[PDB]
RNA sequence: GGAAUACUGCCAGCUGGGACUGAGGACUGCGACGUAAGUCAAGGAUGCUGGCAUAAUGGUUAUAUGCCGCCCGUCUUGAAACACGGACCAAGGAGUCUAACGUCUAUGCGAGUGUUUGGGUGUAAAACCCAUACGCGUAAUGAAAGUGAACGUAGGUUGGGGCCUCGCAAGAGGUGCACAAUCGACCGAUCCUGAUGUCUUCGGAUGGAUUUGAGUAAGAGCAUAGCUGUUGGGACCCGAAAG
RNA sequence: AAGCUCGUAUCAGUUUUAUGAGGUAAAGCGAAAACUUUAAAUAUGUAAGAAGUCCUUGUUUGAACGUGGACAUUUGAAUGAAGAGCUUUUAGUGGGCCAUUUUUGGUAAGCAGAACUGGCGAUGCGGGAUGAACCGAACGUAGAGUUAAGGUGCCGGAAUACACGCUCAUCAGACACCACAAAAGGUGUUAG
RNA sequence: GCCCUGAAAAUGGAUGGCGCUCAAGCGUGUUACCUAUACUCUACCGUCAGGGUUGAUAUGAUGCCCUGACGAGUAGGCAGG
């Protein structure tokens, strides 16, 4: 996966994730993907009645899953439609966009302030 | 792979409504493959004659097995001799009905074949040939 | 037919997860920590005030 | 080292003639004036089959399915011992995982301080 | 032809030699004739 | 020596202001608070009050103001322009019919099929009835003379939809339509093998090695109609230098 | 388009792991760059299990041409997905510019040949005062919100904002560049 | 590093205009703000896909219900009007 990070690096933001948005993220825009139909998460027997087969049985489970990357974690991960998220409701914070988050740009890897703007982005 | 029969017969329609609702409910993959052959055109539709029902009969343990062939069942003289059981069929050349009869059969049709098997327990599905003209 | 919120709507945060109840009883959210006294190494503080 | 039809070869050389020069393609005429080979060939967004002969003093054997010989019986042999002896298999190959934590002490390796003067 | 390694299209390098011997013999069948008249 | 503040982060922390929206339309679910009756911010807005009831709101329209908007169609696709047509209005105005093949679909009957050249009859160019022929199809292959498709349960093999058997299923066995891959079988042509015998050149035996055929190996066609394709007729419409 | 044969344990403009080659050269140590072991990516190449895996004998111990027999799913790397396959079939299509990258040859200077990758055409929208190719950009009808590229004296929505330096031009500059006149002059100024 | 010479004609003239000089110029930093058919959420239309339903006592089965994603378009193609 870092190789495809660096493939890719001038078009994505990426960074580490901590468990605040992590649980913010998946209570927000938490989808479910059933049968190729994007479900809302919006209960638990609905992410039961998929991932029980991996033991993962409420929505804290889930998360859980996600932040201790787990043995099914891939199924969680496909399970979860990837999120939609809205542009930053404080600006992305520079100028001009298009530099590594080094330059003073946005993107490519940042490694502990993804939190902060995703956080805004939500 | 298409969703309604072009036709408009009406008895067409009626039982192309019938196998909508069997194969809806029974869940036996005989309804669902009665149903998508009930769509087929006539090039598709090919007539199996009383002869390879014959030679069908001939397998084992196919005695009492009622064939079923979706398109019609014509007649062929160059047999002598037919067993004694039940086909179904949508249309019967009236040959081979009286043939089928006169040895004793029964020529009931798609129906009267729908109460007497909804699930389609001990029958024989034949699909005549169709690699002939090309 | 519509989305409700969580971390608002206080119902649908206790629906899910049951333990948001616990959370806020207890107050574990600012919980705080014993107080360590662990004094740190000389040679530590040398190479980081040190050229 | 005498060659068969349709055993993967590489290629090499002992100039400026023809430049696949590394690909590996599958002969397809064991001739002794020439070995004629297959190579896989994009034109556009099309594999084609381009035919070319070659004379032996360039051509070396491929060997890229012994590893998956290895590990055949790597993984056949170990799925047999676990069989034997049952516990955890885990018989699949992974990909590099990150490391975890661990003390750097500083007893003997005191850090020292460097810059681009460059000393 | 018959030096470099691969040609891209039985050798077809030692058709090419054929082929120029089918030549020179042609050279040499009019060379006969012109020496004959 | 002991502090506070800053910075960074966390709260399933408290609290206030503003904007837009209110889809759905008996009940059912997940919950929560309460002992329980019940209640609730929990599968989408209701409660209270006011003004007017008609040009007040909304629609149409002329104009004003703010911002936007290069003239249409065609042919070159690049000065992507140039160039060519356009004064204005009404009516007319350009892929049609037919023959022959072919495709896909629908309908009738089905080893058949096709009544309409013609006869009979008639409420009269209609409808209704009909004999005998004839076409196509049910037999191929040969340059031609000609010969002309079962050793077997129309054949084993490998898949194969459906069904049967077992058990709850999974899975297992059984049989396997269509079709395909492969090896065999049969008919015709080709090369040999050459008889029983012969008016002595006619007759053509057994087997094999080849090849090959839209070949057989329990038939699928015939007719009508609709949509389309190609060719030919003036052939989508107007326009040429002529004999 | 239809037919039929799967809903593929199959595929993918992708990564990894393996082994390839071009090894440029940082190795370094050789006998005194002196080798030759070798290395990162630089950029391609084939391969990673169900018919696989084997166990048992007929064959010119080898290689297998024949059997028969075991290991269905920890059944063999990461990631994504259901649109995968094959027979019959049928309409339009054939012209051509710009840029990037790899590369061969060039001279007044342009440039010419390749190969690959975008874009343009069939394509609107925001910005660059205007615009074939420049910068953003997933076009149903509307509401609210937040931003990209570009901006915030006035035209013109948005700081005559804050902070550190520099410059005065007898037609500055706001340039677009990582181009041309461009090599120099100057008793202009600043820092080295 | 800014600055000045570092050549260029001919209707009147263009940093887009006005104008600007501790800038409204040049290099740079931190903020705040403005705005696209882009991104998020909601409502409506349509198409595609996945589920459900031919049972009275009431319908339109070519229907009715629930759920999700998507929507430029020439030559051509298909469908409903």
């Amino acid at each position: 996966t870092l190789e495809l990070l660096k493939l890719i690096e001038p078009y994505v933001a990426y960074g580490y994730p901590s468990y605040s948005t992590i649980r913010q993220l998946v209570y927000k825009r938490g989808f479910g993907k059933i049968n190729k139909q994007r479900v809302p998460l919006s209960d638990n027997a609905i992410i039961e009645a998929n991932l029980g087969k991996y033991g993962i049985l409420s929505i804290d489970d889930l998360i859980h899953e996600i932040i201790t990357v787990g043995p099914h974690f891939k199924q969680a991960n496909n399970f979860l439609w990837p999120f939609k998220l809205s542009n930053p409701s404080g600006g992305w914070g520079v100028p001009r966009k298009f530099k590594h988050f080094i330059q003073g740009g946005s993107f490519g890897n940042r490694e502990e302030f993804i939190n902060k703007l995703v956080k805004s982005m939500n | 792979h298409r969703t309604a029969p072009k036709s408009d017969n009406v008895y067409l329609k009626l039982l192309v409504k019938l196998y909508t609702f069997l194969a809806r409910r029974t869940d036996a993959p005989f309804n669902k493959v009665v149903l998508k052959a009930l769509f087929l055109s006539k090039i598709n539709r090919p007539p199996v004659s009383v002869s390879r029902i014959a030679r069908a009969l001939k397998q084992e343990g196919a005695a009492n097995k009622t064939v079923v062939v979706v398109g019609t069942v014509t007649d062929d003289a160059r047999i002598f001799e037919f067993p004694k059981t039940t086909v179904a069929a949508l249309r019967f050349t009236a040959g081979a009905r009286a043939k089928i009869v006169k040895a004793g059969g029964e020529c009931i049709t798609l129906d009267q074949l729908a109460v007497r098997a909804p699930k389609g327990q001990n029958t024989l599905i034949l699909r005549g040939p169709r690699n002939s003209r090309e | 037919v519509l989305k409700k919120n969580p971390l608002k709507n206080k119902q649908v945060l206790l629906r899910l997860n049951p333990y948001a109840k616990v959370f806020a009883a207890e107050k574990l959210g600012s919980k705080k920590a014993e107080k360590t006294g662990t004094k740190p190494a000389a040679v530590f503080t040398e190479t980081l005030k040190h050229d | 080292k005498v060659y068969k039809v349709g055993d993967i070869v590489d290629i090499k050389a002992n100039m400026p003639h023809k430049f696949y020069q590394g690909k590996t393609g599958v002969v397809y005429n064991v001739t002794k004036s020439s070995v004629g080979v297959i190579i896989n060939k994009m034109v556009g967004n099309r594999y084609l089959e381009k035919r070319l002969n070659l004379r032996v003093e360039h051509i070396k054997h491929s060997k890229c399915r012994q590893e998956f010989l290895e590990r055949v019986k790597a993984n056949a042999a170990k799925r047999a011992e676990a069989k034997a002896q049952g516990v955890a298999v885990q018989l699949k190959r992974q990909p590099a995982q990150p490391r975890e934590s661990r003390i750097v002490s500083t007893e003997g390796n005191v850090p020292q301080t460097l810059a681009p003067v460059p000393y | 032809l018959d030096d470099q390694w691969l040609v891209e299209v039985i050798d077809p390098r030692t058709l090419n030699r054929a082929e120029r011997k089918r030549l020179v013999k042609k050279n040499e069948k009019q060379q006969r004739r012109n020496m004959k008249n």
